[PDB]
DNA sequence: CGCGTACGTGCGTTTAAGCGGTGCTAGAGCTGTCTACGACCAATTGAGCGGCCTCGGCACCGGGATTCTCCAGGGCGGCCGA
DNA sequence: TCGGCCGCCCTGGAGAATCCCGGTGCCGAGGCCGCTCAATTGGTCGTAGACAGCTCTAGCACCGCTTAAACGCACGTACGCGC
């Protein structure tokens, strides 16, 4: 109401559109609006920081990309879009009525897609992707090779044990690689892939600072906590503080005994991961816990997939942008086998059935899947296991081709084959 | 299976936390004052009584068998049932050093 | 000063004692753990009647607790004891 | 009973909130055991046992 | 035999390692923790036990040195929390004199005063390496043992108070000054934007306290928020590691937080919960679970207190919620052993 | 000596007379007896014959004596 | 109805309650003096109760959020006994 | 051989009831006023009680025998409890 009069003043050339909120109308302008013209305050900052990247269960996003709010949004016809725009702010920035005249476009391209960059008084700067990159965004020496060492690994809710297999990938001696799983599954797919040399542990809530003192030091700490209670499109969502939410502090906890402690200078890594769908709170007092900001990885880059995930972590140059290599598969055709028909161009994983075969709607294969999230073949095809349980194995498991681009800088901190 | 139906904990215990939360007379008034007359028959004849007098007589006997229902209950629970019976009620009243 | 802080009394009321009282109760078979259950209920009950009592001599001006003041903390609880003066 | 007439969102004491006063105290419910208050009711607790159990079984 | 162990020593001319200066007895198994002299098996036992062992009513339930019940006295300086029997002194240092330290409050013991020689009194230099060592040989138990403060090497104290004040209690207890404001307790209420600069800021700290909400659930954020963050600020006010420095943290429950959160918080803490309860005013009033790494503060749960009552005390109270303060008091207590630490203010 | 030492802690040198200490003995052994006979009705109740703590604790708590 | 544990029974030990003396002394109990504290009576007034009034705190009505409650279902699956 | 049936997890969707939120109305409580009788003040007596003194009763303390009973250990079968 107050907004709506305040664009009134915008339009009249009495107030530029530069100098209000276009999300809230609030008069606190710090920021301005990554993607269109306009400022941000501060608490749409935040609200913004959640929202954009949240996805329902259809593929498309959960809420407005321009207010981060709206109680009925317009889905997007083009290819690859997954943007959602509310109707109360098409009906002010862009003009009354072009609302309900985009409901009636069969063929209807939301305004983020379209050829054309003028919209009214609606205007997009073509610089968005690389201002939303920005916005989303102790230091050891380099080891001269003849002292490297093969390096030692704790991975925390391993789940398939991606970690080692990625360290396999790029050829770094792995003296011990000590894993702690509670899914027989997972125990088990981890045994075979790695032929017994995974010390498999059990629940991380038995695990003490006199266990982690007596396996030895470790030169990398890794791992994803459950994100089933910190993902904010889970409505029974327990958040950080209940459920399955606070494993993440048993992780915090045995980085902290891992930590070599000051004046110890010997290289030591970690990386931590969770889903962008994370809460303000939540996500800031993680932030607060890691004594570090994220740096925010999207898998679409190098993985085909839209995976969009915060990566806390001291790798070096972990902020450098993604470059592909020619062994990753940046299509999902070419991830598919023969006779198959991608739908989409990514996966959507944080239409419902995204394989055309034979002129019918097929789902996605376990397989295909593996070979999209960076998996070599066959990596979950161990023991007597269900479709459902190595679904969910393979869903909870990290990207691989993103950890390679992470781990990589490692290579020149501990020994090569 | 269109007409939907509860559980027999489900509506019951309902009924416990309305009737806990709620403060007004139970009892049907008329018929506890022919009940208080026919029982006051007895003693003398021709009595009159003041409505204060009855609704005194009403609130206090139904606090009393409220105290009543919530021993015979603990009694009730004590031998691993949940349903009272006049075993309850007997035992209650035996303890209380009421049976004269 | 000279007065021996008298302690571990309450084990004083021996296994014994109770059985005899919960034979004079007509009870048949006594669990384990009756008998603490039983010298803390009698620990109770006489800390309410000397609580009374010491008080009933505390405003008589004395330092001698008589049979009538206990009379008194027990006729006061809706016990009343006879045999001692009413 | 300004405290328990505050809880109700109430600011008169209705003879429930007297009931709640006396009976949730320790003291004064030592006090007042064998006293009945007219139109007071009776505390809202429910024993631990006549519940359903609103639980899930770990294994 | 009290009076013939002060003439094995003067006239014998024997080693006072070579008599139990406890119970008088012959036999020595070990050497004595605080002084120089054996101690008998039994009475050894009996003697961490009671170190363990937490009473309301005085500041050791037994005797620290022989650990005998009945004849205890005071410390006279307020920053002292020693207590030894009568019998102690008059068999050490002379009769009659037991009298003499009772009869007043302000009489200077053993520990405070500048010549520790009282005339069969021998004092041990950085006691209490030594002392854990002894809770190392036999306690069964290394429960976390930080060195002692000497009162001449003394600091002011540090405080860091999360989601509960507590400077009314310390002050009462003695731990903060009145009347001057240097700023030596902090309360934060919101901790959220904490940083390690901030805590780097605030001045290096030396006990960290933080409590759960009282039973009126006065705020509408998850138990375990408070627990978390008080292990977080905790890590970040850790002294850094190679440093002689004192560090103290105690993290108290109100029976806020169930089982899950419970079991938690033990794993994080690295140790059980100690159940308190309070003063009876005919059956049960309330009870506080706590964890800490102050000396005696495990054994202070009572293994007379069960479960199931407590599960009923935590459902009456938190279903009908009729106080709401903080229960300061039932916490209180526990900093006591604290007082040989830091400076009390009278 | 048990009644003595729950006296010392209400009022310091005390001293009892004989018929005192005998009219409570006489007191708590019948509150004992009457006790033990609704704990013996509490144990029939419960098809026992065995009397437990929680006898005892459903007594006091029907007498009213949990105050 | 099955199972197992824990309580009654019995015998040998030893712990101490009970009884019978003495002592002494703290303290209950009685008696004598007296004085200050409360009953009684007269004056007098202002605080407390009957009566009036007016107005807002709460009872009731109506509508939306919501929230536990009950049941369908996917799948699954294997397994299984038909 | 081989296809069709009961736990298990997981999940949530209709759905009847309940909590919250407003809107209206009413009658009971908060506040004002007269008045009148009970609370107050002043004074006076009379005896209840405070206090000193004495005495002499019983209460506490100690000690030494003496068995009565409390304790402890084995053991086995009857009852508590789970199904
Ligand atoms: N309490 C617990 N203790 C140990 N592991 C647990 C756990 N709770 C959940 N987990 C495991 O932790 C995993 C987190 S999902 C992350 C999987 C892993 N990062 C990967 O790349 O495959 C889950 O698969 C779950 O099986
Ligand atoms: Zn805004
Ligand atoms: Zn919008
Ligand atoms: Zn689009
Ligand atoms: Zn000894
Ligand atoms: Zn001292
Ligand atoms: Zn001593």
């Amino acid at each position: 109401r107050t907004r709506e009069r305040l664009v009134y003043e915008v339009r009249q050339k009495c107030r530029n559109i530069e100098d209000i909120c276009i999300s809230c109308g609030s008069l606190n302008v710090t920021l301005e609006h990554p993607l269109f013209v306009g400022g941000m305050c501060q608490n749409c900052k935040n609200c913004f920081l959640e929202c954009a990247y949240q996805y329902d269960d259809d593929g498309y996003q959960s809420y407005c990309t321009i207010c981060c709010g709206g109680r009925e949004v317009l889905m997007c016809g083009n290819n690859n879009c997954c943007r959602c725009f509310c109707v109360e702010c098409v009906d002010l920035l862009v003009g009354p009525g072009a609302a309900q005249a985009a409901i009636k476009e069969d063929p209807w391209n939301c305004y983020m897609c379209g050829h054309k960059g003028t919209y009214g008084l609606l205007r997009r700067r073509e610089d968005w992707p690389s201002r939303l990159q920005m916005f989303f965004a102790k230091v050891y020496p380099p080891v001269p090779a003849e002292k490297r060492k093969p390096i030692r690994v704790l991975s925390l809710f391993d789940g398939i044990a991606t970690g080692l297999l990625v360290l396999k990938d790029l050829g770094i001696q792995v003296d011990r690689y000590i894993a702690s799983e509670v899914c027989e599954d997972s125990i088990t797919v981890g045994m075979v892939r790695h032929q017994g040399k995974i010390m498999y542990v059990g629940d991380v809530r038995s695990v003490t600072q006199k266990h982690i003192q007596e396996w030895g030091p470790f030169d990398l700490v890794i791992g994803g906590s459950p994100c089933n209670d910190l993902s904010i499109v889970n409505p029974a969502r327990k958040g950080l503080y209940e459920g399955t939410g606070r494993l993440f502090f048993e992780f915090y906890r045995l980085l902290h005994d891992a930590r070599p402690k000051e004046g110890d200078d010997r290289p030591f890594f970690w990386l931590f991961e969770n889903v962008v769908a994370m809460g303000v709170s939540d996500k800031r007092d993680i932030s607060r816990f890691l004594e570090s900001n994220p740096v925010m990885i999207d898998a679409k880059e190098v993985s085909a997939a839209h995976r969009a995930r915060y990566f806390w972590g001291n790798l070096p140059g972990m902020n450098r942008p993604l470059a592909s290599t020619v062994n990753d598969k940046l299509e999902l055709q070419e991830c598919l086998e023969h006779g198959r028909i991608a739908k989409f161009s990514k996966v959507r994983t944080i239409q419902h059935f995204p394989v055309f075969m034979n002129e019918k709607e097929d789902i996605l294969w376990c397989t295909e899947m593996e070979r999209v999230f960076g998996f070599p073949v066959h990596y979950t095809d161990v023991s007597n296991m269900s479709r459902l349980a190595r679904q969910r194995l393979l869903g909870r498991s990290w990207s691989v081709p993103v950890i390679r681009h992470l781990f990589a800088p490692l290579k020149e901190y501990f020994a090569c084959v | 299976k269109k007409p939907h139906r509860y559980r027999p904990g489900t509506v019951a215990l309902r009924e416990i936390r309305r009737y806990q939360k709620s403060t007004e007379l139970l009892i049907r008034k008329l018929p506890f004052q022919r009940l208080v007359r026919e029982i006051a028959q007895d003693f003398k004849t021709d009595l009159r009584f003041q409505s204060s007098a009855v609704m005194a007589l009403q609130e206090a006997s139904e606090a009393y068998l409220v105290a009543l229902f919530e021993d015979t209950n603990l009694c009730a629970i004590h031998a691993k049932r949940v349903t009272i019976m006049p075993k309850d009620i007997q035992l209650a009243r035996r303890i209380r050093g009421e049976r004269a | 000063r000279h007065r021996k802080v008298l302690r571990d009394n309450i084990q004083g009321i021996t296994k014994p004692a109770i059985r005899r009282l919960a034979r004079r109760g007509g009870v048949k078979r006594i669990s384990g753990l009756i008998y603490e259950e039983t010298r803390g209920v009698l620990k109770v009950f006489l800390e309410n009647v000397i609580r009374d009592a010491v008080t009933y001599t505390e405003h008589a001006k004395r330092k001698t607790v008589t049979a009538m003041d206990v009379v008194y903390a027990l006729k006061r609880q809706g016990r009343t004891l006879y045999g001692f003066g009413g | 009973a300004g405290n328990a007439a505050r809880d109700n969102k109430k600011t008169r004491i209705i003879p429930r909130h007297l009931q709640l006063a006396v009976r949730n105290d320790e003291e004064l419910n030592k006090l007042l055991g064998r006293v009945t208050i007219a139109q007071g009711g009776v505390l809202p607790n429910i024993q631990s046992v006549l519940l359903p159990k609103k639980t899930e079984s770990s294994k | 035999g009290r009076d013939l162990i002060a003439y094995e020593v003067k006239a014998n001319q024997r080693n006072i390692e070579d008599i139990c200066i406890c119970c008088g007895s012959l036999q020595v198994h070990t050497q004595h923790p605080l002084f120089e002299g054996g101690i008998c098996a039994p009475c050894k036992d009996k003697f961490l036990d009671a170190l363990f062992l937490y009473d309301d009513d005085g500041y050791q339930s037994y005797c620290s040195i022989c650990c005998s019940g009945e004849t205890l006295l005071i410390c006279g300086n307020p920053d002292c929390t020693r207590c030894y029997c009568f019998e102690c002194v008059d068999s050490l240092v002379g009769p009659g004199t037991s009298g003499k330290v009772h009869a007043m409050s302000n009489w200077v013991c053993y520990l405070c005063l500048p010549s520790s020689r009282s005339g069969l009194l021998q004092r041990r230099r950085k006691w209490r390496s030594q002392l854990k060592a002894f809770y190392d040989r036999e306690s069964e138990n290394p429960l976390e043992m930080f060195e002692t403060v000497p009162v001449w090497r003394r600091q002011p104290v540090r405080v860091l108070s999360l989601f509960e004040d507590i400077k009314k209690e310390l002050t009462s207890l003695g731990f903060l000054e009145s009347g001057s404001d240097p700023g030596q307790l902090k309360h934060v209420v919101d901790v959220t934007d904490t940083v390690r600069k901030d805590v780097e800021e605030w001045g290096p700290f030396d006990l960290v306290y933080g409590a759960t909400p009282p039973l009126g659930h006065t705020c509408d954020r998850p138990p375990s928020w408070y627990l978390f963050q008080f292990h977080r600020l905790l890590q970040y006010a850790r002294p850094k590691p190679g440093s002689p420095g004192p560090f103290f943290w105690m993290f108290v429950d109100n029976l806020v937080l169930n089982k899950e959160d419970l079991d938690v918080a033990s794993r994080f803490l690295e140790m059980e919960p100690v159940t308190i309860p309070d003063v009876h005013g005919g059956s049960l009033q309330n009870a506080v679970r706590v964890w800490s790494n102050i000396p005696a503060i495990r054994s202070r749960h009572w293994a007379l207190v069960s479960e199931e009552e407590l599960s009923l005390l935590a459902q009456n109270k938190q279903s009908s919620k009729l106080a709401a303060k903080w229960p300061t008091k039932l916490v209180k207590n526990c900093f006591l052993p604290l007082r040989e630490y830091f400076k009390y203010f009278s």
